[PDB]
This record gives C-alpha cells, structure tokens and sequence, in this order.
RNA sequence: AAAAAUAACAACAAGAGG
RNA sequence: AAAAAUAACAACAAGAGG
C-alpha cells in the first residue's frame, strides 16, 4: 500500500495529462480527479469512473518525480 | 439527409487573424467542427471571451514555447473524448495534434512544421513525417473512423502546384516528401476530401505575402483533410473561398453526409 | 470511499449511465440499486451486472459530486 | 451480499428463465436451481455449476422485480 | 462454500466423466481425482492441476445428486 | 495451504518438464525452480517469474504421483 | 510473497532490462525501479505504474540467480 | 454404417394432428430428431403424457398468445443445450425458433409467419425475413454446424410450384421472397437438403384445403432443411411422403451420413 | 477523375427556346449528353443545319401531331444503339421516350403528359404511369444501368411543393400521383439524382408564366433524373441555374463520376 | 421463302423500326438495310449483321400488312 | 412436313388461340395467320414472324382434331 | 432415320406414357398420337405438336423393345 | 468418318458410356443401337437420344478404332 | 450472296470487330479468313469460331458496302 | 470447310494443346487426335468425341501458322 | 471404411530431390494423390522411367524457362480431366497450377512466387495473390469440391512462425500477406486442412538452409491444403513429418474420410 | 453453449452482448 | 470438365468466355 497512493497523489497535484491502459488494450486519456483503493475518477469532457481491477497501467505524458 | 460542417483554417496566429474579422465570420456559419491551426497562443490566452465563441465548446492545445504553434478545436457538441499529442516528442511539445472523439468517428486537427527556415526544421519535419507514418500504420488496425484536418505543407504529385518545374528542390515539394504522400495514399489506403469532389488543380491554400502572389496567383495547396477509407463516399461539398480569408492560408469549408452525435 | 457516493449521485439524480464491461460491451440504462458486489441496470428488463466485470461507468450528462 | 441474494432467490423461486452472459461473451440460458456465495447452478438440460467470477451479467427473460 | 464441496465430491466419488470449461473457452475433460479451496486435480492421460480462478463451468456427463 | 504444494514440490524434486498454460491460453514449457503463494519460477534458459493468478493449468509431461 | 520480493529486488538492484508480459499478451520493456504489494514501476523514457493483477510473467534479458 | 434421420413435419396445431394420428406414425419411423412447427399449444400443454413419445425428449417453445405460434423438438439423445429465440422481436415473442445443440452439429426448428393472411402478415413476414438474414450473416463465423428445419412458407423456383404463371402474385412465390431464398441459398452458401440429392420436379409439400387441388396435385414446396455448407455432402436420401398426411403440410424426411452424438 | 456531363432541359418547343439563345449557350458547354424534352417539332424540322452543333450527333423522336411532345438527344460519342418508344400505346406515337445505349450504361430522355388541360389527359397520364411502372418492373431483371432524364410532372413528398395546404387536389401533387413515386422510390427502390447532392428543397424547375410566380418564387420541381441502383454514388454536380432559362421550366446540368465509353 | 422474303421486303421498303429477338432473349431495335437467305443487315448508330439461325422473332413496331 | 401442315392449317381455319413455346422457354400467345416451310406469322396486336428453328412446342387452347 | 420410325411406331401402338425431354431440359410427359419426320404430336389433356429438332431425349416409362 | 467405327466399338465391346448433352446433362448407359440421327442406349429402359443434342460421348474404358 | 461480300469488305482494311455469340460472349479482333462454316478472329491468337455459334458481327468503325 | 480442315490438321500434326469451348460455355482442354466432317475427338486423359455442332470456339494455347 | 491420403510435398527441383530418395519414400506411403510443387523441370524431362512411380499416373505442367516453376501430380486413379493454368498471366506462363478432376472432388496443385528474392518477386507475389483471390471468388459458386495443395509461402498466424517479433518484416509474414490468408480462410469460407485436425503449435513446414535454424526448430509454415467448405468435416489426420525431409520443405500428409472415385 | 489450449499485437475512448 | 433433366421469364443491345 506504501507506493501506489503517493504516485496517484503526485499525478493528481500537477494535473498531468495521463493515460490509463485497461486490461484489454483500451487507453483512456484525461486527468485524475480523485481515487480510493477500488476506484479512480478521470477528467475528460465527461467525468467517468474506472475500477482498479480492470486497469493494467497508468502512464503519464510528462516525466514525474516521486517524493 | 445528414449535413456535417467542418471548417479547417490555418490562421497563422489567432490574434493576428481575429483583427481581420475571424470570429465574426466563423460565428455566422453554424459550423459543427472548427479546426484552427498554428494559433501561436497559450491555453490561458484563449480563456478570455474576446477569443471565445458563444455556444461553441473550445478545446485547445498550445506549445511549450507559445510562439511556435498550437491548435484549437471548436464544437457545440460536447465530445465523448478529446486527446492531445500523437505519442512522441516532437508533437507534444508543439501542440501539433488534437483529436476529438465522438461516437463512430473522430475529428483531429493536425499541424506540421513548415521546414523552410533552414535544414534543421526540414530534418525535424522528416522525423515528424516518419513517426507519423508509423502512427498511422498503427492506427490502421483500429475500427473507428478518423478525420485529419492537416496543414501538411507538402504537395502530393506533379500537377498539384503552379510552375512546379523549378519547385523540384525547394522544401515543401521535395522528393521524399512526395514519396511520403504517395505511400500514405498508396499502401496505407487513405484519401482526401478535396479530391473526391474536385479532381483538378488551380485551387490553392497558401500564398506568400506579395502582390504577384495576390494577383498572378502564385499559390500552394497545403490544408488537406486526410480520411480513413470508410469515409470518402460521404464527402459532398468542399470550398476554398479566396478573398474571404484572415491569414496567409485559405479557409477550407467541408460538408459531409455524416450525422455527428454524442 | 467515492464509489458509493458516486453511485448514489448517479441513482438519486437518475442519470442514464453507460457501463462498459471488461471485454468491451456497452450497456446503457439507469441504476436501481448497488451492493458491494453488484450493480443493477434498469431498462426494458432489469439486469444485475457483477462488479468484477465492469471496466468503466460513464454518465450521460456531466454531473457534479 | 445484502442485495445480491434477494435477486437470485427470486429467480430460483419463480423458475424464471435467465440468460447468464459470461465474461467470454458466451450466453447461457437456463433457470437457477441453487446458489451459494460462489457458484450458481443452471439447468437447461444437464444441470451445471457456474462460478460467479466467470459471470458478467445475469438477465431474466420476462421482467421480474425484487421483493 | 454451502454448495461448492458436495457437488465436486459427488463427481469425484461416483467417478463421473466430467468436462471443465475454462474462462478462455477451453473444454478440458477427464475425472476429478481431488480438490481443495483453490484447485481441481483432473485425471486423463496425465494429471493436470486446474486453478479454480480459471474454471468457468463444470459439466457432468451423467447427472448427479447432492 | 493444501493439495497444490505437495503437487508442485513433487514436480520440482523429480525434475519433470512441466507445461504451464495461462489464462489467455499460452503454453510455457520448462521446469520449476521454486515457488511460494502466487509465484512459480519457470526454468528455461532464462528463469521466469510467472504469477499463479495468470495460470489456468499445470500439465506434467510424464505421469507423476 | 516470501519469494516474490527477493526476486524483484535482485532484478531491481542489478538493473536488468526486463520483458514484463501482461495478462492480455502485451510485452512491455524497461527496468524495475520500485515494487509495492500491488504495483511495479517500470522505467523507460517515462515512468509507468503497472498493476500486479494484470501481469502474467516477468522475463529478464540476462540470466540471474537468487541470493 | 453411420446414419441420421431428421423429420420436420408441420402439424397446423398439435392436437388436431394428434387426433389424426401423428404420434403413432412418428413412433414407427426411427427418427433421431423430429422437428415440429406451428404447435399451437403452450409448453404447459405438451408435458401431458399423450404428446410424449417414448425414447424421446420433448423440448418446446411457446408463443405469448398460444394459438399464434408454437414449436417443438423431439430428440433421441439429450442435447448439450436447448436454447430458444433468435433475439429479434418477430421471432422471440411469438415462438418461431428452437435450437438443440449436439456434439459438432446443431438442429434448429424454425417457423415463419405465413404471409397469406393479409398485408400486415406480409409486412411481418418481410421484416422476419430481413432480420433472419441479418442473423444468418453472423452465423458464418462460428464452427457449430446448423440444420434449420424450417416451414419457410416461401417457394424458391419454378419447379417448387405448380402453374407458376398464375402464382406470381400470391404470397409464397413473390419476387422479394424468391430473391430472399436465392440470396440465402445462392450467396450465403447454404444448401437445400431436398435439392442436394433429388433434382426432380413434382415434389411438393403444401396443399390448400380445396379437394380439387389435392386430387390433381396443385401443390407448393414450403418447408425446407437449410444446411450450413459443411453438411452438403452428407445428404443421402431426402423425400416428401405424398400420402400419409396429418395437416395441410406433408413431412420432410432427410437421411444424413452424419453420426449424431451428445 | 471521371467527368460525364448530362444536361436535361425542357424547352417547350425548340424554336421558342432557340430564339432566346438555347443553341448559342449549349454550344459553349461541351456537354456529353443533351436531353431536349418537349421539342414540339418534327424530325425534318431538326434537319435544319442551324440545330447541327459543334460535332454533336442528333437523334430525335417526334409525335404524330408534333407539337404534343417529342424528345431529342445530342451526343459527341456515337452510341452502341439508340432506341425509341417503350412498347405501348401512349408513349410510341407521342415521341415521349428515347434511350441511348452506350457501353455498361444507358441514358433515356423521357416526357410525360402534363394532365392539366382536361381530365382525358389526366387519365392518359395515369395509363402512362401504370404501364411505365410495369415497364420498370420488366427492366429490373436486366444488368445494365439506366439514366432517365425525365419530366415526371409529379412531386414526391411534403418537402417538394410550395403553398402546401391547397396542393392536395391539383393535378401534379395528387394522392395516387404521390403513391406512384412512393412505391417507385419505395418497394421498387430507384434513386433521384437531384436529392443525392442536395437533400434540401427551395429549388424548383418549373414556373407558371406570371409576374408573381417569377418574382415571389411560385415554382414546381419537375425535371428529375431517375437512376437505377448501381448509379447512386457517382453524381457530383447538379445545378439548376435560374435566370438563364429558355422556357417555363428550368435547365438542368449534372456532372457524374462516370467514364462514358462507346 | 413464301412469307419471310415478302415480309422482310415489306419491312425494308417502309422504314419500320423493327425489333429482332434472338434465341437467347436479346432484343435489338433497328431498321433492315438488306438481307439474303442466311443473314440480315440491321441499321442503327452502327450497322449490325445478324444470322438467321440465331433469330427467334422479327416484330415490327408499326402494324404492317402483306400484299 | 406431311403432318405438321394439316395441323397448322386447321389451327388457323378455326382460328384457335395458340400458345407457342420457343426453344428458350418463352411463351408467346396469339393466332396463327400463315405458315411457310420456315416461318409462322403469329397474329396479335401486331403480326410478328416466328422462325421454326426456334420453336419448341405449339399448343392450342381448345382441343381440335385433324 | 432408319431406326427411329419403328421405335416411335412401337411407342404409339402399345400406347405407353412417354416423357420427352427438350434441348433446354423440360419434361413433357404424355403419349404419342402421331409423328412425321419433323414433328411429334403428344397429349395428356390437349394435343401438342412438339418439334423434333427441339427434343433431346424420348424416355418411355415402362421398358418396351424394338420389333 | 470416325462416327461409325467409334460408336460400333462402344456398342460391340459393350462399354459403359457417359453422354453429355448440349445443356450439360450426362446420360450414362450402354449404346444398344445407333442410326444416322439417333442413339438408343439402355440403362433401365431403351432411350432414344437425338444426335443434335449430343455434345460429347466419353467411355469408361478406352477404345481403339478398328 | 450478301454474307461473303460483307465479310470481305470488313476483312480487307482490318476493322477491329466484335463477334457476339449466341451465349452473349463478345470477341474483339480482326477477321483473317472465312469459309462456308468457319470464321477466324485475331486479337491475341488466331482462334477459329464456328458460325452456328455466332449471333451477330458488329464492326467498330462505321464502314460501307 | 476448306479453311477448317488445314487449321485442324495443323493442330493435329504439331500436337498443340487446344481449348474447345462448347455452346454452353464449357471449356474442354486437350489435344485433337483426329476428326472428320462432323466430330472431333480430343484427348486429355480419356479420348472423347465432340460433335462440331456443339463447338463454339477452338482456341490454341500457343500460336500457330 | 473409406479413406483418402494426399501428400503435398515441395521438392525445390525434382532431379535434386530424387537423388535424396523422394520416390522410394513416396512409393511406401500409400498415397492416393501426390502433389508436387516447384518441379524445376520440363514435361519432357518427367517422361523418362526414372520419375515414374508404378500404379501412379504422372501429369505435369512445366514453366516456359523451366527453372522458375513446374508442377506435377501423381494419381492413383486416372482422373476425369487434367487441366492446367488459372487463366491469368502470372500463373499460366510460369507453371504454377494443375488440376485433376475426379467424380465429385477435384484435387489441385498450386505454386507461388516465394517473394523472398527481392522487390520484383514481392510485387509479382502480390499480383498473384490478388488474381488468385479473384479466381477463388469466381470459383466459390461452382458445385465441385476443391483441394488446393499449395506452397503459398505465406504464414497465416503467429503460431505458424517461430519468434514472430522479428519476422514481421521478412516476406512470408507481412501484413498484406496475413490479411490475404485472413481473407481466404476467414470470409471466403475456405478451411485449412492442417488446422482442422491439429490446433497446436510447433508444427512447421519450411526451414532456411542455415543449420542453426534447423536443429533448434526456427521454422515457418508455408504449404497448406486449402479446402472448400464442404470438405471441412472429412479431415481425419493432418500431419507434417519433421525428420524425413527431402528439400527445404517438409511434406504435408492429410488423411480424409472421402472415398475418391473416377 | 464455449477451439485439450497462438513462448505472448509498447497496447482497438470501448462489437445491447468474441 | 459438364445438375438422369425447372409442363416452359411477350422476351437481359449481348458476362474474351456460364
């Protein structure tokens, strides 16, 4: 639990445009509104809700640094 | 009958073109999708209502150094998605791509470097063209339809531009730049919106700022619409009006038989 | 947790959500109820959708939290 | 399972024909004969057990509603 | 596990030829030697071990009773 | 835990050329270096770290136990 | 996890370029920089966050042993 | 060695044909699968032990109004899966499809709106034919073989009717209807099991209840066994028995070289 | 890029249009196919070498009383064939049909009776429409594509006439006149060339000779181009120029994407 | 010989828009230039040469009569 | 031709409306008007000339006798 | 010529139901009333004159022999 | 002419022939007799086939011209 | 009497003609020779076409007699 | 007649492979072994007689004369 | 009961493969039809009694210059008709097709340009692929059953190659080539005879002459038996023998439930 | 009603149903 | 390399090969 939440908080602070890759190859660009350990919101034109078990990767577009 | 209006215009600066009457002409078109190329403006510069169009949603992608480029997209229909950047280095730091994703179709504004201010911009343009070919070869296997409103700054073949016999080695009508388009419109299977309703030349979209290019028509044809091969039949009207223009580029008005929905 | 307040906001406002499953299936409708393991989508016939089969949930109109 | 099992019990009690769409997309007609926390029996011609982690959706064929 | 165990024990003790359909769609077929909280041991030419998180359905050839 | 530890420990120490079929249906031939809960080390030219939750079947190549 | 973490930490400290395969068959390349209970941080020109509930295999490029 | 027999008789109500002696005839034909259409009874009426042949499993799909449709299937072996309906509305609600599922093959009973009632019945028939062709277009991607035993109420060509010059305007021999059949058999690769062996005239299936029509053989050919292309070489013997009739329709007995399994 | 130029003009007499400048305007068009409808002149009257144009070929079909109708056809390309008359009573002696057969395609100039100078002309028009529909049903089995440049004198839907509410009982927008075209473009399923580039009205092709009709735009839309299935995508440019007009009708020019070959 | 020669001569004198139907159903409009025992010349935009053994019928578009 | 000529002569002395079927199956209808060695003039709205090397059958509508 | 005439005389005199298949494949089933060297006359309801050059086969129903 | 030796060799040797017509239909039997205009062959009944409808005549066993 | 002058006049100056058969098959080429039963056409090889298969012979350039 | 016999005899002497098209669109393909006024026998694998009244076109597979 | 065996080995020259013992191997396999591709010999060179198996008829189609193609067929029964050439230029001239016609089925032999020479061979290969797909689209309607025993030199699927991540640019595994075999097997209904029986990996046909690929099984699967849809259920046993090879290609031995007749 | 199984698509803004 | 056979399209300006 020690390393997922600071990474997602760091991607939340700087509002970096990120891409969530789902487990079937679907990429979803946007910004991360908020999250829990089962759910991640995403800010595009619409505001959608993603479950973490269907997420494969979360990639940013700018190089980000962890505290 | 469906009617979808996409106006792609390369304004060479949104502030430099708004003083000629850009927004006042674009408000009275009832256009569905507006594709502004080469805005030279930041995202915060588009936030004021002097550049806004009322009733049209606006999404814009700027450069890092905002004097280099940046594209913008107006649509009154709020899309399913909008994405910026092609997925490599020399497109995300310039604002040279912005794709609005609706259902069953996507409309993408595209900007290219001119490549006429030295060999370094020409080599950077060659890099951009090569990995953009790689990107299109990747996007071939997807199902959904794409529209690329692109200022390629490159003509396709011999009968495209005026007095081409001395244009053989100038940047913009080179040999690998024509090889790029005859393999994109060859093996990769894309098409144009202007060719399906106008199979001839003598209609251009680039004039240098000179009176001989104003009168004797020294024109180049750069603003294109690249289509996936499941959209070339629905093209109905393409329009390059000459005098009504607020930049070096010639505004392109197209009308498709597509029903643009949410 | 924001999952269950998000689903309560989708239900009490009655928003025609679209549930995208983990294999690409798109399912429109309104939400009747939700539990820890299941959402219920109401349409011509009301169905249960298991929560471990859902990729995303997308509202139709842009709603706030 | 506060809401998962007034629904399957209602489908069992009234012998409502259900379609179980799996996560493959394979749809299985039948009627629910028994269910625990983890598996569900359906009985078209030969009775079979179906694991709930392979089930995507359970739809009925005529509209039944919860107690 | 109110109903997980006696169905598989009835398929095991009666030695019913059973057919396991995986979450990929693969039709394995054999006999149930033994099982636990996480696997089925399947008898054929050679003993496979099949994880329960890949099993979609378990289909007997002759019907069984609790 | 139960039956899978005695099963895999036999395939280690009798050194049997197993074949691991994944959830997406991909066979990996080789041997088993070692394991614990939700790992198997698949022995080849390069030792792999295969997650158990992505494994459908373990198939021995010779009849064992 | 009694044999997962020494393997991933040995792959991290020696900085072996890996080929991490996903559950849908997608190969990703780079090197391991951080592993939690749930995530693995692949590194390439950017820094991703892959989830352990989507990884099938982790394949190094050069053979290493275990301390 | 291996043999299979499928009988696809249309009964025009199962109770009237059972009074006229259907079941004691079907018991003495050694059929593997019997495919009854237009049952005109609900499934709560067919578990009556008068309709139960012995050594057969009876599976039945009803209509929502039980006099409007109805369909049943007797099987020697218990199938792997017996499913009902097609998905579209003019089949699922009115009981016009039932599919038994075996080892490599699958046997489907099929009923249609006759179209001979009025213009509303003809419109329902045309939308059934279009949605059913839309279903059959998607079936070519799967490897489960199919045997559609269907009372299609549509003749195919001029050999399937008597005096076709006075039948071009009655429903059953229309030009969109024959266009539908030679689009199904012609371009979609499907095969008529009665024509894969016996390429002969004067083989009819339906007769109107006028006795002068029955006396001089003024017939029609309405029920078919439509086959997926992998099964066209297994057809040994297809025949329409003229005399032992139990409805307005005659049975269709087709003997295949297939070995039916579980 | 293919470019085939077909003009359908309804002249109401070729001399009454030629005194306004029909020939001098048509000679500077370089049209591939010219369809002169209602020529109101005999074939010997068109033997005047004034009507002989710059390399065009003349083919004309007159009536018995030649002012009742008569069509004419100009073509640079010498066709494979040219045929006159459909084959029934009210088309052969009125000069109301002429079909030029090229390779793979045929054009056909067509004329209909107006039906506004007595009810006997209305019953003549209903006779012509009925056996014309029978002719089209006979021609649907053939392969080659047809172009019907025709003045049907009928509108098709509500979006086709001005002053909607009292046009229900005038000859030209009647109920069975409308039903004729809604089964032709319906169950039969032809296509209209004027719709496939313009799915919007407010464009007509006949004006009554009065000041209020030519000022306040009281117009009806008559000159159509009926297309068989197969030629529905090749149309690009259909123009009805208003003021340049040599009759009460409007001249029609169209450009198709077809390679017209002998 | 007793009817076909005066019939085709009557169709030759008056310029009747004749239609020759071939044995495969092909329908050829035109006018009769000349003929012999075996072949018939047909007048249209081009001049055709149609043998008699492939001719099914010879129909006129205007009713004629024989002397 | 010693037995087709009385038949085609008594089909027009009584003027029986015949149906003449060609060699490609086309049903023509009318009344026989004249017959040569080679041709048959079928009389209708217009009187067409049908060659005998394209005719399959000549059927009458009412039955006659020679 | 020298062999078809007694065959057709036999098919007439024994009054057997023949079936004549034409050169386009059409069965005309009846019984031979007369024949010339150019025609055959058959009947089942009304007496036809079928031309001999349009006939492919003349198949009897029961086997008869040539005298 | 090789009409008569080929047909007599198919006759007297009693070779099963297959005869393809001008419409594509094959007739398999044995040549019982043949004239200048007809071919009578026997499978079940004696069948008279005109030579103006014969397209090809193939044997099942190859023959030699005498 | 009318056939063989027409075929001669059409074969001297080598008009590319189309022979339409009784099937509908058209054959482009120039005529090299003819006799009482046969025609001979040349486009890519000197084939021989029987006249009892020919429906029509249509020349391309409009020639005279 | 006098043009058919040298053509077929030249095809016989050289053993040129010919394609005989029939009047029902069937392409037979063999070698002309012999012929007469009325029939041509060809050999592909079994010798067969072909009546000339059912032949439309005789196409050689390679040029001649 | 009934059985049939077809061997479709590629020899890369029959004189070079007969020295390695092909004919003494083929004599002792009990094959009904042997399908030799790339004979590299004229038909006069196969006339000597060195290539003649006993109990087998040998039919051969040569190339013009003989070292490019050449195709042979050994048959147990003498076929009904042995024909050669497809009908276009890149097959008939270079000897790449031969067809033996039997009672209901017809077994064909097919050779292709390998495409691994350069770019001209790859262009000729793509021309052959498109023209042969046109041939299959024409032959889909015919009522024969075909068995195309073809050295296609194209892998279909990722399982048909070893280490596909560096084979996407070598000819044999291109994207138009895999799209071609996805068109032939997928939408045209044709069936792979090796994939009906075995659905397992490590079944390869071709190996390059470098021995490092040979002893570690770095192979390709090039030759197939493409089947019409009526024969997809008759395929009992298809296998590629690894060890006893006589060229760069391995033989393909497929056993069918069909009973081959004359 | 389901391929006894693709040593593996740096990735289909998503097939009302692989 | 060919439907042991469409009681019969008032009619396919014509399938370089039905």
């Amino acid at each position: 639990h020690s390393l997922q939440d600071p990474y997602l908080n760091t991607l939340r602070k700087e509002r970096v445009p990120v891409s969530i890759y789902l487990v079937n190859g679907i990429k979803l660009q946007g910004q991360i509104e908020s999250f829990d350990q089962f759910v991640i919101l995403l800010k595009n034109t619409v505001s959608q809700m993603v479950y973490k078990h269907a997420i494969s990767t979360v990639v940013p577009s700018r190089p980000v640094r962890l505290p | 009958g469906p009617a979808m209006r996409i106006i792609s215009v390369n304004v060479n600066g949104i502030q430099a073109a708004a003083e000629r009457g850009l927004l006042s002409w674009l408000q009275a078109q009832n256009a569905d999708v507006i594709c502004l190329q080469d805005t030279r403006a930041s995202a915060f510069d588009l936030d004021d209502p002097s550049f806004q169009l009322d009733g049209y949603f606006l999404y814009a992608c700027d450069a890092e150094l905002p004097e280099q480029g940046g594209v913008a997209l107006y649509s009154r229909l709020q899309p399913k998605a909008v994405i910026s950047g092609l997925g490599f280095e020399t497109a995300d730091r310039y604002g040279r791509y912005l794709q609005a994703d609706f259902d069953k179709v996507s409309i993408a504004t595209l900007l290219l470097p001119s490549g006429q201010s030295g060999d370094e911009s020409l080599n950077q343009k060659f890099k951009f063209m090569d990995d953009f070919t790689h990107y299109l070869s990747k996007q071939r296997r997807k199902r959904r339809e794409y529209i690329y409103c692109g200022s390629l700054y490159v003509a396709h073949q011999k009968m495209d531009v005026k007095n081409w016999r001395e244009c053989q080695q100038m940047p913009g009508f080179l040999a690998p730049e024509r090889a790029w388009l005859d393999e994109v419109f060859g093996n990769l299977g894309y098409a144009d919106a202007l060719r399906e309703v106008s199979r001839e030349g003598d209609q251009f979209s680039w004039w240098p700022d000179s009176e001989q290019a104003e009168m004797l028509n020294l024109g180049w044809r750069f603003d294109y619409q690249v289509l996936t091969p499941g959209l070339r039949r629905f093209v109905r009207n393409a329009k390059l009006p000459r005098q009504p223009r607020f930049s070096q580029h010639a505004p392109l008005i197209v009308d498709y038989d597509w029903q643009l929905s949410i």
